[PDB]
DNA sequence: TCGGATGTATATATCTGACACGTGCCTGGAGACTAGGGAGTAATCCCCTTGGCGGTTAAAACGCGGGGGACAGCGCGTACGTGCGTTTAAGCGGTGCTAGAGCT
DNA sequence: AGCTCTAGCACCGCTTAAACGCACGTACGCGCTGTCCCCCGCGTTTTAACCGCCAAGGGGATTACTCCCTAGTCTCCAGGCACGTGTCAGATATATACATCCGA
C-alpha cells in the first residue's frame, strides 16, 4: 500500500506536484524533500485564509457562493492580506465602498 | 418639479459604482482603441476576446486607484473638484511620471 | 501538453474543509489558482535568492521559512511558519 | 486602420470610473488629461504584451501575453490565468 | 543695526549648498546606535559590518531626500510653502506606503 | 541599554535633508513625523537584512545583507557589491 | 592565508572608459558602482531571459531571448541601440571559428 | 592546438563573453544557454556602459575634474531621460539629487 | 420644521445554467535502490567589530525678534451638476469564414 | 514540416438604453482680505560627534573530513483530470419597506 505524501503531512495540496514544479522550475541545482512539503503547507494555509475571509464576507452578503467581489472585500479589508496583495489586480473585483467624509453633506 | 441638488446623485452615483462589478468603460469601443494601439506595433495583429477583456480590467482598475489617489490630492488642497493638476501630482508623486 | 494542471480540487477541499455549506464560482476559483500560483512564485522565487546568496545547491525547509518570513507580513508569516514546521514535524515523524 | 478611438471612450464613461474612484466633482479638463493617461498605459502594457507575442513568434495576443506585460509592469492581475 | 538676510533667502543659499554637495547629512554615531537599536529589538547581540551601517544611511537618506521632494511638491500643489505633516502623509499614502 | 535614539537625529540635521529636497520653510511638526516615517523605513529594511542574517546563521550583518534587503524592498541601491 | 579571488567587471569598464574618454580616469567608488549596475543590468536582462524561455517552456535561452529581454526592460531608444549592438555582435561573432 | 583567441575578441567585445557565458549558467537561469545567447548580453552590457561612462565623462569635464566620482554618475543617470527611467527605481551611493529647486520657492519682483 | 417624493433595500416566487457530483482511466506520484558530493562538522586563524580613552571643535541646542504666510473669512461667478429630448451605436443574436494556434 | 479544426474576424439585423446636446441653476473655485503666529535668521551656549589610538576576542573565512542526503532510474497503480450530468443558488421578476433628501 502506498500512503501519498500529502496525506503523511495531512495536507490536501499536492506534495508531488510542488516538488515537480520547484524542480521544474529550476529554482536551485537541488530540492530537499521537506521544502516541497513546507511550501505546500503554507500554500495550502494562505488559501484557507483567503477562503475564510471571502467565506464570511459572502455570508455577511446572504451569499453561499464566493464571487470575485467576496474575494477583493476579503483582501482589501484584511489588514495584512492587503499588505501582501498591494500590487494585485482582482477580475471584477471592483473596489471596497469608500466615500471621504469631506464629500458628504453637512 | 422635484429635483435633487447638485452632488446630491453624484454621492448615489458613488455608492451605485462601488457596488458594482461590472466594467465602467464599453466593452467594444474599448476594443477598438486597443487595436489602433496595438497596430502601431504590428500589423494585423489578434486579440483573445480574454486579452482585451484583460486590459480593460487593468486599465479600469488603473484608473480607478489614480481617481483615488487624484480625489486624495484634490482633498488636500481643500477642493472637491478634481483638476489636472491633481492627476499631474498623483502620477508624479506615484513615480510613472 | 492539453491537460492542464489547476488547483481548483485542492481549494475546493480547503473550502469544503473550511465551509461545507459555501461555494465558489469558477470565475473566483480561476483567482484563487492564479493566486496560489503566484504566491508559489514568490516564495520559490525568493527561496532561489536566499540559496544562490548563501551559494548553497539545494533547497530546503530552511530557504522556504526564511522566504515565508520575508515575504508574508508578520502575523501571515508566524502563522504560516507554524503551518508549515507542523507539517514538516508530521511528515517527518511520520516517516 | 482604427483612428481616432480614444474619444470613443465616452464622457460619463470616464465620470463613471472616477465615481468608482469616489471623485465627488469633475473638472471639465480631466475627461482629456484621462484619456492622455490611459493612451499612455495602454501604450505602456500593449508594448509589452506584444513583444511577447512577437518572441513567441505568435500573431494573436494570449491573455497571458498581457498577464506578463502587467506582472513586468508591477501590476500583476489576477484571473486570467495562471 | 547688524545685517540679516531675509526669510527664506538663506533657505534658498542652505538649499544650493545642500544640493550641490553630496556629503551625508546625518551624524554615523546617532544613525548607528539607532540602527542597533532597532536591530536590538529583532535580534539580541548582532554585529553591523562598517559599510552595512553606511549602506543603511545611504538608502535613509535618498529615502528622505525622495520624500521631502514629494513633500514639497504636495506642498506646493496645496499653494503653501511651508510642509505640513500631511504633505507628508498624502505623499506617503500616495506613493503606495500606507 | 540603547533607548531613544531616533530622537538623537537632530533637527538640523532633519532641516538639511529637507533643504536638499528643495524644502524652503519646514513647519515644526515634520521632525517628529519624519522620525516616525524613518523609524519605520529603517525597521522594514533591517528585519530583511536580520533575516538574511539570521537564514546564513551569521550574527554579523553584511552589506550584502543590507542591498539584498534594500533590492527585495523594491529599491536598489548600487556602490556596495553584488 | 591568502585572500581567495573575488570577480569584478572593473578592468572591462576601464577599458571601455579608456574607449570613451582616453583621458578621463575613475575612482574605486565611481567603480565599484558601475560594476554593481553592470550585476544589476545582467541580473535582470538574466531574470526576464528566463521568464521568456519558461514561458514557451524552452530549455534553451538563446539570443531571441536576450533580444526580446533587451526590448522589454530597457527604454526605447536605449532597446534600439542595444539591438542593434547585440545583433551586430552576434553576427560578425557568427563570421568567426 | 590553434592559438586560443577569446570570443570577446571574436566578436569585437571587450566584456568577456566567457564569464558571461560562465555565470549564465552557474546562475541557473535556464537549463541550457546557446552560445549566441552570452555574445548578445555582453554586447548590450558593454553598450549601456559605455552609454553611461560617455555621459559621466562628460559631466566630469563639465565639473572640470578627470576622474569620474559618484557625483558624476548620478548628474549622468538623472541628466538622461532614459537612463533615469532605467534607474527610476534605483539609488546611487553618495550620488546626490539633481539640483533643482521649484521656481515657485525662488523670490519675485 | 416636515411631509411628500422616491430611490434603495428586502422579502417572496419561478427559473435556469452553472457547479456540484459522478465516472473512466492513465500518468505521474510512491516505493524502492543506487551513487556521490553537498552540506555538516571540527579545527584553525585572524581581522574587524565592539569597546574604551582623550579632546576638541564643529554642530546642536537654546532664545529671541519679527515677518510672512497659514488660512479664516469674504465675495462672486461660472463652471459643473441635473434634467430633458434626442439619437446614437453598443450589445446581442446569428451567420461565414478561415487564419493560425495547437499538436504531431 | 504538416495537419487540424479552433475561435478570431467580419457582417447583418434588431433592440434599447447609454451617449449625447442643450437648458439652466447654484455649488463651489478662488481672488481678495485680514491677522497672528510660528517659522526663520542670528547669537549664544554647550555637548557629544568626531578623530585617533589601543584591546581583544569572536566570528567569519578557510581547510579537512565525513556521511547521509538527493538525483536517476525503475516499477507500479490509482489519483486526478475531461467527459458526463443534473439540480438547485442566485438571476430575474414582483411586491413593498423605509431613509433620506427637497421644496415650502
Amino acid at each position: 500500500k502506498a500512503k501519498t505524501r500529502s496525506s503523511r503531512a495531512g495536507l490536501q495540496f499536492p506534495v508531488g506536484r510542488v516538488h515537480r514544479l520547484l524542480r521544474k522550475g529550476n529554482y536551485a541545482e537541488r530540492v530537499g524533500a521537506g521544502a516541497p512539503v513546507y511550501l505546500a503547507a503554507v500554500l495550502e494555509y494562505l488559501t484557507a485564509e483567503i477562503l475564510e475571509l471571502a467565506g464570511n464576507a459572502a455570508r455577511d452578503n446572504k451569499k453561499t457562493r464566493i464571487i470575485p467581489r467576496h474575494l477583493q472585500l476579503a483582501v482589501r479589508n484584511d489588514e495584512e492580506l492587503n499588505k501582501l496583495l498591494g500590487r494585485v489586480t482582482i477580475a471584477q473585483g471592483g473596489v471596497l465602498p469608500n466615500i471621504q467624509s469631506v464629500l458628504l453633506p453637512k | 418639479p422635484h429635483r435633487y441638488r447638485p452632488g446630491t446623485v453624484a454621492l448615489r452615483e458613488i455608492r451605485r459604482y462601488q457596488k458594482s462589478t461590472e466594467l465602467l468603460i464599453r466593452k467594444l469601443p474599448f476594443q477598438r482603441l486597443v487595436r489602433e494601439i496595438a497596430q502601431d506595433f504590428k500589423t494585423d495583429l489578434r486579440f483573445q476576446s480574454s486579452a482585451v477583456m484583460a486590459l480593460q480590467e487593468a486599465s479600469e482598475a488603473y484608473l480607478v486607484a489614480l481617481f483615488e489617489d487624484t480625489n486624495l490630492c484634490a482633498i488636500h488642497a481643500k477642493r472637491v473638484t478634481i483638476m489636472p493638476k491633481d492627476i499631474q501630482l498623483a502620477r508624479r508623486i506615484r513615480g510613472e511620471r | 501538453k492539453s491537460r492542464k494542471e489547476s488547483y481548483a480540487i485542492y481549494v475546493y477541499k480547503v473550502l469544503k474543509q473550511v465551509h461545507p455549506d459555501t461555494g465558489i464560482s469558477s470565475k473566483a476559483m480561476s483567482i484563487m489558482n492564479s493566486f496560489v500560483n503566484d504566491v508559489f512564485e514568490r516564495i520559490a522565487g525568493e527561496a532561489s535568492r536566499l540559496a544562490h546568496y548563501n551559494k548553497r545547491s539545494t533547497i530546503t525547509s530552511r530557504e522556504i521559512q526564511t522566504a515565508v518570513r520575508l515575504l508574508l507580513p508578520g502575523e501571515l508569516a508566524k502563522h504560516a511558519v507554524s503551518e508549515g514546521t507542523k507539517a514538516v514535524t508530521k511528515y517527518t515523524s511520520a516517516k | 486602420v482604427l483612428r481616432d478611438n480614444i474619444q470613443g471612450i465616452t464622457k460619463p464613461a470616464i465620470r463613471r470610473l472616477a465615481r468608482r474612484g469616489g471623485v465627488k466633482r469633475i473638472s471639465g479638463l480631466i475627461y482629456e488629461e484621462t484619456r492622455g493617461v490611459l493612451k499612455v498605459f495602454l501604450e505602456n502594457v500593449i508594448r509589452d504584451a506584444v513583444t511577447y507575442t512577437e518572441h513567441a513568434k505568435r500573431k494573436t495576443v494570449t491573455a497571458m501575453d498581457v498577464v506578463y506585460a502587467l506582472k513586468r509592469q508591477g501590476r500583476t492581475l489576477y484571473g486570467f490565468g495562471g
